[PDB]
């Protein structure tokens, strides 16, 4: 058996500090296949956007305290970099992650249906 | 400007040949359609169960190679494509990039349960219900799985369809 | 598929399950409580289910002449807002009607888009001679069976003023009938003549029964019991003498000690509608016989139906908000549905003060929406917006209104130090048709079969 | 790093550079145009190599192609023609069966168990069916033992038909893959005699069978058996003894017996290697203590050796259906037991017992004690099991399927290292695969 | 009780916030079900009656053991929720 | 589009028929309606029944190709698109696709004149038969699509016969008919691109001199569905156009050079040069030996003629849609045409268009 490309071990992280480091040189791993994943996937958004993207969503969720929840969530991230960086997600599926996306008052939701 | 349409003028499916280009452009069509009428190649998309009857259709007993049909493994060989089998939501994105590769004329027949509207499978959560979500569908073959015979019977309805084709009359008639 | 709620035929507030499918009621059945009903509802309650399949407000009615038309929501809150501002009501030139079978959350709700237009002729469907109630809703004791149900099978002496417990209470009926078999129970009827499963201890049809009783024997009993009973049927405040009624029996409750100690309160209310103890509770009746007395421009009924003796002016602008079709539905000018009990969570308030709520079983028919949602929408088109935008809030202004209404299955009663200061504020049959009591069992199939 | 990539002789230290007119410094800021001047010998291994990393030629090996038995992304890795890695990308066919079960009766769950093996049907809802009887604690009788053995054994002729001569087919002989197909259409009419549907036969239910034998089944069921024995010969004529087929599977994905008990393979994958284990021996079931028949193990591990245990298994299997068609019992062919099966129709509307039950098995389903049980059965493919949980409900709460397909791609890895990508068809068509069961 | 698990249970937005559950008693188990939504839980398909919805937590119950058991899963969950408490 | 189109859930048509709208807007979910969408096997129609069609509005698609309404049947559910086999001079087939429709779009419109059609008998002729036709089998609401340069007087048979088409539409249908007027729409497979993308355009010169305001496909598609769910847009002339203003010429440079495409453009026959006489002998003679629809006489004149915006009529503002740019997708629509991809973004098409315009 030999593991494929761009693999790491499953391992419980007993450390607060070292799980910070870990997560900012993923971030720049990130950002630095952003030409490949506008070639790979021929997106229609440049290399800035997909940056803006990636910021948008490193930003996002920065603010985690859970330490048991912080290695699930570097576990996660972790294979979200694998399948993109492999190229595995379809075409299709990367397109409508970026696709994604103020609300109204109670008068029009009242008249059309509201949820 | 000056316009005048009639109104009595029958639909192209229900028009009679009145002279002799209508006689013309209905041989051509008939050559044409006669062709892929017998030259009927499918696409080899067995993906479950179903797949196990769309072989022995091939096998000696039922013998499609009789009636001229010849799988062909490539998209681009291949004017049909028999959807035979569960699409799972992690097949359909690859489905659409393997049907819009068929080159015109193209027909798709639905076989099974699964294929046609979600089957045993319709209330999974990782399950298309029924194919037609994602590529347009000539025909439907109900069963699970259909017989040998039921597909082929499927088979037969598709080409009295294709015998139908009015294309180049069209052009003539209703262009 | 089931869910728990409650009944709102009657006041009691029986806890019932309901079998749904789809978005279809078929059957209700009870849910054992041994507090209220304990296994037992009504031939009414269990079979004017069908009720809600026919005759259903689904759409927004307008009137063009004399017949309704199917009109939008956006134009139906705007033709009230049009012709409101026509006739210009002025501060008792508006008046609100609430019914039977209408929530409390509506009926706190409505009150905010009245006071805010200025207006306080507001009240339900009854007859009430006296403008303000007679009991008041000032004190809750004034209209509450402080006993609650689970205080009748340990009692001694009951008197009936004017109430006809087998059509007024039937589940309430069969646990006097339960208690008067092995018991020394004695029954005393004061009222109207009727026929009842067990005999009482009958005096007559007139109030002048009722002076010589708490001074007799009748009444001496009375104080002979370690737990007497005083109940006070729905049909005593649509009478002529209801004022006689609580000062001539609240003396009887004033005198002796016997009947309210630190464990029991022999005065009790018995009431028949579902909404009459939520108005209460909420201040939701007026205190002026002047107000009562204009000639309204604008007469907004929400849910209510019995208002034949009600003096609506033909002139008046009046807009029915409800789920039927029926009595209060001819004189409407603009009607919004509302929604049908089940289909709704609704806070409704026993006879005895328990607050019950609702469990939603099905979506409002058509495209009702729910009976306080149309108010605030109401709200915004006359200027008026109130604060509540979600069911939480129209809760969070319950909190305000008192703190029993969010008490789920909990009732606060009235303490005995203050219970007898509200005593202290006081010194025929009300029902025709069994089966023609409520809208739903009007408009129902199956009580077709019933006449 | 990951885009691009950056000694024996002695390290000389040469200082003072000079030519005939003048020093190294005194025409440095010239001599880059001069290329006979420059410094740096590219011999050299520590020379600055600065390469980008190209990624390797890695054909997908995927859904539309027709030696995949369903829809399979093998992501095959090769440089040349060897290969380097491959990481298959089952759940292609990834339908919930797993998810699907928990919400429905132990009867309505039977159906789904035809629908992970295509061919090997009455296998597969065997083992469900022994799961429901090990945890009911109620025991099928002999007849209804002696019709699952029987039928297990035609099941197994059935399933080694589309593995052997797909696999002889993906190779390139096109002729055994017909001559074999013929004797399936002739297997699927008992299955469709006693049953009714061709292929998916709900047949094998907790508690014996479906319905009894019709009638002259046996008949016709040996009729075939004196037939069929001629049928294999010729399968050994064009596969057996020719070199083109010996060469093609020969030395062909090797699996140590110690290494195949690492990965967990069972079937012939694991008698392949020389083991002489076997489910229907370790653990008799359902009449197989009662028949006799010799198990088959290789001594090489590769293609050609599974290939001759296959074929061993066909003359095993008709060896047992001779043994199964002599030997049968009379009586019931399910337990009479109510409960656990629907009473006869002549009884249904003559009794009230009969009718209630009837009633009661069809809206409600019955009850499982609870416990948990793991029964494992010799499934065509391999060890085949069930891990069923019993919450006392009339639907099982967990119900996890153990299917020899799945562990044998795993192994893919370890075994296809080294090979060509030629090799990689034989492998896959030796490992039996049908990917309804692996993604179940 | 915690923890944010709702960024590992991968469930969508609307169940943490626009969804409430009932755990109640049917009668020595307690169970919980998310309360029907407001609009559209139910129309009527005008094509053959079928019963049509977009709720997708119609169909789900969870059978618990212990009233704490369920309310510990709830507050793990970060659901809101509410006991309905059975009669005697 | 987003979650759910209509505005309210009960929405009553000009014809007293009260409409309720089910679901929360998905495949599943249905509005009530049922929208005839004549011509939906075009290019235009592809997006107009597409967007009717997911949000629950039954589509009642009149064509005349047997093989093209095939793939119209994906967009909506079990019954929500419905296929009606017609010809404009069959008046029987007409009313089949109206008897049951609350809305009528009208989308029939060509250019070039055939050997069983004239310009007019087209862009009036099918228009004032099928306006006239739904009007009888009380349809509430029609909705028309004309061309974005509309003239009675013109002497441009298309622009004639659409502008004439505005008329005849209004003395049939009456005063609830609306008329929409769409410029150059852009999208894939756009018969406005196809002329720019073609390498041997003869004329290229001539034909690509002329002046357009290009609009994104889509939101004309959406223009059409906001107006559809409304009756305060009857009686209304709506001329739908993008802000920045574009040349074909200025197109045609900045498409090849996102391609790419020093030898090559002088020899492949990018710019052909050819007299006017070669050119309108050309498009005559191949209209008597072509039997696919070519370059057309009428299409030499157009390209004399600059587009109009009229004062008279309303913008997308007056629907609440800001119009898109040409500039923000013109990329990807050529995408399929054109080491490391360059993906020339809103901002740096100006840049691209500053390259074309230095001489
Ligand atoms: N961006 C654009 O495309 C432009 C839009 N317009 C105008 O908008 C309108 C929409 O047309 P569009 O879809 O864009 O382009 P198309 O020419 O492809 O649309 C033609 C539609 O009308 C049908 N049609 C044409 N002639 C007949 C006929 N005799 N009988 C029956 N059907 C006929 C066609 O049927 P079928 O295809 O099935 O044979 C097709 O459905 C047109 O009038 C167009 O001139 C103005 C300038 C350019
Ligand atoms: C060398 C070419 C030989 C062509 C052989 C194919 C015949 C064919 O294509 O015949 C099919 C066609 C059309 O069918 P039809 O039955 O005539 O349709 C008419 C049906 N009526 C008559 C009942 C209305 O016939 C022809 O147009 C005949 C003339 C061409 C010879
Ligand atoms: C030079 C070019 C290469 C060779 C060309 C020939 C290739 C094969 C042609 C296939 C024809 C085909 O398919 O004709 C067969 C089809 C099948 O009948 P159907 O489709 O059900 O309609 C027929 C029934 N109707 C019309 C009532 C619906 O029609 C026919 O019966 C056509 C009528 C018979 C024609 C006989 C007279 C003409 C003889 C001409 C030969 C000398
Ligand atoms: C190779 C020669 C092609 C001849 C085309 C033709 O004969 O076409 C001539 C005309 C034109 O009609 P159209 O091509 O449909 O016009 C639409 C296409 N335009 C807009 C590009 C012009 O039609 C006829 O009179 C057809 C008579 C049938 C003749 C036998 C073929
Ligand atoms: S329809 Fe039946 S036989 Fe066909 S793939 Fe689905 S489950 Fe298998």
């Amino acid at each position: 058996t030999n593991p494929t490309a761009f693999a790491q071990t499953t391992r419980y992280v007993k450390d607060s500090t070292e799980m910070r480091t870990l997560v900012l040189n993923l971030y720049r791993r990130y950002l630095r296949h952003s030409r490949g994943f506008v070639n790979n996937y021929n997106l229609d958004i440049p290399a800035s956007q997909v940056r803006t993207k990636i910021r948008q969503e490193f930003e996002r969720q920065r603010f985690v305290k859970d330490l048991p929840l912080k290695n699930v969530l570097y576990m996660k991230a972790q294979m979200e970099f694998q399948e993109l960086v492999n190229f595995w997600k379809q075409q299709c599926h990367v397109m409508q992650y970026f696709e994604s996306i103020k609300g109204d008052s109670f008068v029009q939701k009242f008249l059309k249906g509201a949820q | 400007y000056s316009s005048d349409l009639p109104t009595d003028i029958p639909v192209l499916s229900k028009r009679p040949h009145t002279n002799l280009l209508d006689y013309t452009f209905t041989t051509f069509d008939k050559m044409k359609n006669w062709a892929r009428k017998s030259s009927f190649w499918p696409m080899t998309f067995g993906l479950a169960c179903c797949a196990v009857e769309m072989m022995h259709v091939s096998a000696p007993r039922y013998d499609q190679d009789r009636l001229g049909i010849i799988f062909r493994a490539s998209p681009r060989q291949s004017d049909i494509m028999i959807v035979a089998g569960t699409v799972t939501n992690k097949m359909a994105p690859a489905l659409r990039q393997v049907y819009d590769q068929m080159p015109y004329p193209r027909w798709v027949i639905s076989m099974g349960s699964c294929a046609n509207g979600g089957g045993y499978y319709h209330y999974s959560y990782s399950v298309v219900r029924g194919v037609d979500r994602i590529v347009p569908v000539d025909i439907y073959v109900p069963g699970c799985p259909p017989t040998s015979e039921a597909l082929m019977y499927g088979v037969f309805q598709l080409q009295k369809k294709m015998m139908d084709g009015q294309t180049h009359r069209m052009w003539y008639r209703s262009y | 598929k089931r869910t728990e709620t409650i009944d709102v035929h009657d006041a009691l507030g029986s806890n019932v399950r309901v079998d749904t499918r789809g978005i279809e009621v078929m059957r209700v059945l009870p849910r054992l409580n041994d507090e209220i009903n304990e296994e037992w509802i009504s031939d009414k309650t269990r079979f004017a289910c069908d009720g809600l399949k026919t005759q259903r407000l689904t759409k927004p009615l307008i009137r063009q002449g004399n017949t309704f038309v199917d009109a939008t929501w956006e134009e139906a809150l705007a033709t009230i807002a049009e012709g409101f501002q026509k006739v210009q009501p002025k501060e008792n030139e508006i008046k609100a009607i609430v019914g039977s079978l209408t929530d409390l959350e509506s009926i706190v709700a409505l009150k905010d888009l009245v006071n805010k237009l200025g207006s306080e002729n507001v009240s339900t469907d009854g007859d009430a001679t006296t403008v303000p109630p007679a009991h008041g809703a000032d004190f809750r004791s004034n209209y509450i069976f402080n006993s609650t149900i689970d205080n009748i099978e340990e009692a001694d002496q009951i008197l009936l003023v004017g109430t006809n417990p087998r059509h007024e209470a039937a589940v309430l009926n069969a646990r006097i009938r339960k208690v008067w078999l092995r018991s020394d129970l004695e029954v005393h009827h004061v009222g109207e003549e009727f026929d009842s499963t067990f005999e009482l201890n009958h005096l007559g049809s007139d109030v002048n029964a009722l002076a010589k009783a708490l001074t007799g024997e009748v009444g001496k009993k009375l104080s002979e019991a370690s737990k007497p009973l005083i109940i006070i049927g729905s049909g005593v405040t649509e009478t002529q003498d209801a004022e006689a009624v609580y000062a001539t029996v609240a003396k009887f409750v004033t005198s002796n000690a016997n009947i309210v100690t630190p464990e029991w309160n022999g005065f009790n209310l018995l009431h028949r509608e579902a909404s009459r103890v939520g108005a209460l509770d909420v201040g939701f009746t007026t205190q002026s016989p002047e107000v009562a007395n204009t000639k309204a421009k604008f007469i907004y009924l929400l849910g209510a139906d019995e208002i034949v003796n009600k003096d609506i002016p033909k002139d008046a602008f009046v807009v029915y908000q409800g789920h039927h079709g029926d009595l209060g539905a001819s004189f409407a000018d603009v009607i919004l549905p509302g929604s049908a009990y089940t289909e709704k969570t609704a806070t409704y308030v026993n006879t005895e003060g328990r607050v019950q709520s609702t469990r939603a079983a099905t979506n409002p028919p058509g495209v009702a929406r729910e009976d306080w949602m149309i108010i605030r929408a109401l709200s915004e088109y006359l200027g008026a917006t109130l604060p509540y935008d979600n069911l939480y809030e129209m809760r969070s202004r319950l909190a305000d209104v008192a703190p029993h209404l969010l008490r789920h299955e909990v009732v606060e009663p009235v303490s005995e130090g203050i219970a007898k200061v509200g005593f202290q504020s006081l010194v025929k049959n009300p029902i025709e048709n069994f089966y023609f009591t409520d809208v739903i069992s009007k408009s129902s199939p199956t009580m077709a079969k019933c006449v | 790093n990951d885009f691009y990539d950056v000694n024996d002789f002695f390290p000389v230290q040469v200082d003072g550079i000079e030519s005939s007119l003048g020093k190294y410094e005194e025409f440095a800021k010239d001599a880059h145009e001069w290329e006979s001047w420059n410094l740096q010998n590219e011999d050299h291994p520590e020379y600055p190599v600065k390469r980008t990393k190209i990624r390797h030629f890695t054909l997908n090996f995927g859904p539309q192609h027709p030696a995949a038995h369903g829809v399979l992304r093998l992501i095959l890795e090769l440089h040349g023609e060897e290969i380097l890695r491959s990481d298959p990308h089952v759940g292609l066919l990834h339908r919930g069966t797993e998810k699907l079960i928990e919400s429905k009766t132990y009867m309505q769950a039977l159906p789904y168990f035809d629908r992970l093996d295509y061919v090997s049907m009455m296998t597969n809802e065997q083992v469900f069916s022994l799961a429901v009887e090990k945890l009911l604690n109620l025991e099928v009788p002999e007849r209804g033992q002696y019709i699952r053995t029987l039928f297990g054994e035609i099941t197994r002729v059935l399933n080694h038909l589309m593995s052997v001569l797909s696999h002889a087919m993906d190779v390139g002989a096109l002729t055994p893959f017909l001559w074999g197909f013929e004797e399936r259409e002739k297997l699927m009419e008992f299955y469709e005699r006693v049953s009714g549907a061709r292929l998916h036969s709900a047949y094998v239910r907790p508690g014996g069978v479906s319905q009894d034998l019709p009638a002259g089944l046996l008949d016709d069921i040996y009729m075939w058996a004196t037939q069929f024995g001629d049928r294999l010969d010729e399968t050994e004529e064009l596969l057996t003894d020719s070199r083109i087929w010996k060469q093609r599977t020969i030395g062909i994905g090797e699996v140590t017996a110690e290494d195949a008990l690492n990965y967990g393979l069972s079937g012939v994958m694991l008698r392949g290697s020389g083991v002489p284990f076997d489910i229907r021996k370790s653990q008799p079931y359902d009449a197989y203590d009662k028949v006799d028949f010799d198990i088959a193990v290789g001594t090489k591990g590769d293609c050609y050796d599974r290939y001759l245990i296959r074929m061993t298994e066909f003359r095993q299997s008709l060896r047992i259906i001779e043994q199964c068609c002599n030997q049968m019992p009379p009586g019931p062919v399910k337990v009479e037991d109510f409960k656990v099966a629907p009473p006869p129709r002549a009884l249904m509307k003559e009794d009230m017992e009969a009718l209630i039950h009837h009633f009661l098995l069809y809206t409600k389903g019955y009850a499982v004690p609870a416990g948990e049980t793991y029964t494992a059965i010799e499934a065509p493919k391999g060890e085949m099991a069930v891990y069923v949980v019993s919450d006392g409900s009339e639907r099982p709460y967990r119900c996890k399927i153990r299917a020899p397909g799945f562990a044998h791609l795993g192994a893919f890895d370890h075994i296809a290292r080294g090979h060509f990508l030629p090799d990689a068809v034989a492998i896959i068509g030796t490992m039996d695969l049908v990917f309804g069961e692996v993604d179940r | 009780t915690d923890l944010a698990k709702e960024l590992v249970s991968g469930a969508p937005k609307e169940l943490i916030t626009e969804r409430v559950a009932r755990i109640y008693q049917e009668t020595e188990t307690w169970k919980i079900d998310w309360d029907i939504l407001n609009k559209g839980n139910r129309w009527e398909n005008d094509l053959m009656g079928y019963q049509s919805s977009s709720d997708y937590m119609q169909g789900t119950i969870l059978k618990f053991d212990t009233r704490e058991g369920a309310i510990r899963f709830a507050k793990g969950q970060g659901w809101d929720y509410y006991i309905q408490e059975p009669k005697v | 589009v987003s979650t759910f189109p209509l505005k309210s859930d009960i929405n009553i048509t000009k014809s007293g028929k009260t409409l309720l709208s089910v679901g929360q807007g998905g495949r599943s979910s249905r509005t009530g309606f049922t929208a005839t969408v004549f011509g939906g096997t075009g290019f235009l129609g592809r997006v107009v029944v597409s967007k009717l069609a997911k949000h629950g509005t039954n589509v009642v698609v009149p064509f005349r190709n047997d093989r093209a309404r095939r793939q119209l049947k994906v967009n909506g559910d079990l019954g929500v698109v419905n296929f009606v086999e017609f010809d404009i001079r069959n008046l029987k087939s007409i009313e089949d696709s109206v008897k049951y429709s609350d809305i009528v779009i009208n989308l029939i419109g060509t250019e070039h004149f055939s050997k069983n059609f004239s310009i007019e008998d087209v862009n009036i002729g099918a228009a004032e038969r099928i306006a006239k036709a739904a009007k009888e089998a009380g349809v509430s609401r029609l909705i028309h699509v004309s061309s974005y340069n509309a003239n009675p007087s013109s002497s441009s048979d298309f622009y004639a016969t659409k502008g004439i088409g505005e008329q005849v539409v209004r003395d049939n249908f009456g005063p609830d008919a609306t008329i929409v007027r769409p410029a150059p729409m852009y999208f894939r497979n756009s018969p406005f691109l196809n002329e720019l993308l073609q390498i041997k355009a003869l004329g290229g010169n001539v034909i690509f001199k002329k002046e357009v305001y290009p609009v994104h496909a889509l939101q004309v598609g959406e223009a059409i569905e906001r107006i559809a769910f409304d009756d305060a847009t009857a009686g209304q002339t709506y001329e739908l156009f993008g802000k920045e203003r574009y040349s074909k010429k200025e197109l045609r440079e900045m498409i090849k050079h996102i391609i790419h495409i020093g030898y090559y453009p002088y020899s492949a026959g990018f710019y052909l040069p050819a007299p006017e006489p070669f050119l309108y002998a050309f498009a005559l003679i191949r209209q008597y030996i072509s039997s696919q629809p070519r370059f057309n006489v009428d299409q030499l004149k157009r390209s004399h003629i600059n587009q109009e915006i009229d004062q008279s009529a309303k913008t997308f503002t007056d629907l609440g849609m800001v119009p898109d740019e040409l500039s923000e997708y013109l990329y990807r629509y050529v995408k399929p045409h054109i080491q490391n991809r360059t993906v020339y973004s809103k901002e740096d098409i100006e840049k691209l268009r500053d390259y074309v315009n230095t001489p």
